[PDB]
């Protein structure tokens, strides 16, 4: 979650943004790969896990 | 990927009565709701605006497909150009409506916007060009539409937002 | 709206090491980096004596990326008690259509000197640094010119006093300045 969240992004020059998020412009992605950008964490996956 | 839209060919009745009579014949084929959109309008003496599907605009007058900037991306440089471009004339009319998907698909239908406006329909497909395959969805859910028309023999590609092209025509047809 | 900062100069070629080195572990996680741009310098104007801010330069770098340019010009008026300040914006576009669109809109070039240099993640704010190169396309004040790029829209605009007090820490061989 801290790397995620920080491996510099260097997108075009310096922004200083997200790479994920930067590629925004080149695609318009749709609404679900909107909502795939970030995700969730913590219970979740420890409860999917086990 | 992004099929041409398509121009309101059926019109017999009522705007409001024909997107009911749409939605109807959708929902008798059976679909779901997709949620609801829409799609601005916005000329300037050329390029029109417009937003989709999502936190991205686009306006060209006549050029190859300029857009990666969102709606605030492009509205700053416009007014910026207060003397340059700007060239704001009387708001060209926008449609809007909801959406449905059967499957793999997605339909949508459009409005009125000052009220003699058109009720256009747009649908796109799920591959890379499969004009016939999609053509059977609208033989089969209307009669005779969806003349297509993409851009052959070229791989524009694709149909990134080309659609604007047909769209200003039939704004100009009024 | 947004707004802009700088904190303009130069230094000596041989006096970079200790320079870089002491920018290097302030505010940065590891493996530090570099990057070459390219120089596109271009000018909208015609009409009004009054060019724009049309410095299209954008990176050479691996591709994917979208080219974009930012604006600096028109420094205005205000910032009581503070830095540089100049309204700005940012608008990226699709890779090599806004040159396209410059070329058919009837724009001219203003620029074709490259500076490439190193980059640097500060915290709160954003330092740059670069050398000048008179080269030609594939391939001079012979001095790494430094600054503090920051942008940011009106919001409390606090990060004056920060960017003075790292001034006051960056001090042996670098300081700000504004631009008229």
């Amino acid at each position: 979650e801290f790397h995620k969240q920080t491996m510099m992004p260097h997108p075009a020059s310096a922004p200083f943004g997200h790479k994920r998020m930067r590629l925004s412009g080149p695609q318009a992605f749709d609404k679900n790969e909107i909502n795939s950008l970030q995700s969730s964490e913590g219970l979740l996956e420890k409860i999917i896990k086990q | 990927v992004t099929c041409v839209s398509q121009m309101p060919v059926a019109e017999g009745k009522s705007v409001q009565q024909t997107v009911e009579l749409l939605t109807r014949k959708l929902e008798m084929l059976g679909a779901e709701k997709q949620g609801t959109f829409c799609v601005d309008c916005e000329t300037y003496h050329g390029k029109l605006m417009y937003v989709m599907h999502y936190p991205l605009s686009c306006f060209a007058l006549f050029e190859n497909g300029p857009c990666l900037i969102a709606d605030t991306n492009f509205d700053v440089l416009m007014v910026k150009l207060k003397g340059f471009f700007q060239s704001a004339k009387a708001s060209k009319i926008e449609t809007r409506g909801t959406r449905y998907q059967y499957c793999d698909f997605l339909v949508k239908v459009g409005t009125v916007t000052m009220g003699p406006s058109a009720r256009g329909i747009s649908v796109e497909v799920e591959y890379g060009d499969c004009w016939s395959l999609l053509l059977e969805f609208l033989q089969s859910f209307l009669g005779s539409h969806t003349p297509g028309a993409p851009a052959v023999f070229g791989n524009a590609v694709y149909g990134p937002a080309d659609t604007m092209v047909q769209y200003m025509e039939l704004f100009n047809k009024i | 709206n947004m707004m802009e900062y700088l904190l303009q100069g130069s230094v000596l070629d041989h006096s970079l090491e200790s320079l870089i080195h002491r920018l290097r572990g302030l505010c940065d996680n590891m493996e530090p980096e570099t990057f070459l741009d390219h120089e596109m310098v271009f000018l909208l104007k015609g009409q009004q004596a009054s060019p724009f801010v049309l410095r299209a330069r954008r990176s050479m770098d691996r591709a994917g990326a979208p080219w974009h340019l930012r604006y600096l010009g028109q420094p205005e008026m205000g910032d009581k008690n503070r830095h540089a300040l100049v309204r700005n914006c940012v608008d990226i576009a699709t890779s090599e259509n806004l040159t396209d669109f410059l070329m058919e809109m009837g724009f001219r070039m203003d620029h074709e000197f490259v500076a490439k240099g190193h980059l640097f993640r500060k915290g709160i704010m954003k330092i740059m640094v670069y050398k000048i190169f008179r080269i030609l396309v594939p391939g001079l004040s012979l001095s790494y010119l430094v600054e503090l790029s920051v942008v940011a829209p009106a919001g409390q605009d606090m990060v004056s006093d920060d960017m003075k007090n790292f001034a006051e820490q960056l001090k042996p061989l670098v300081h700000l300045e504004k631009i008229d």
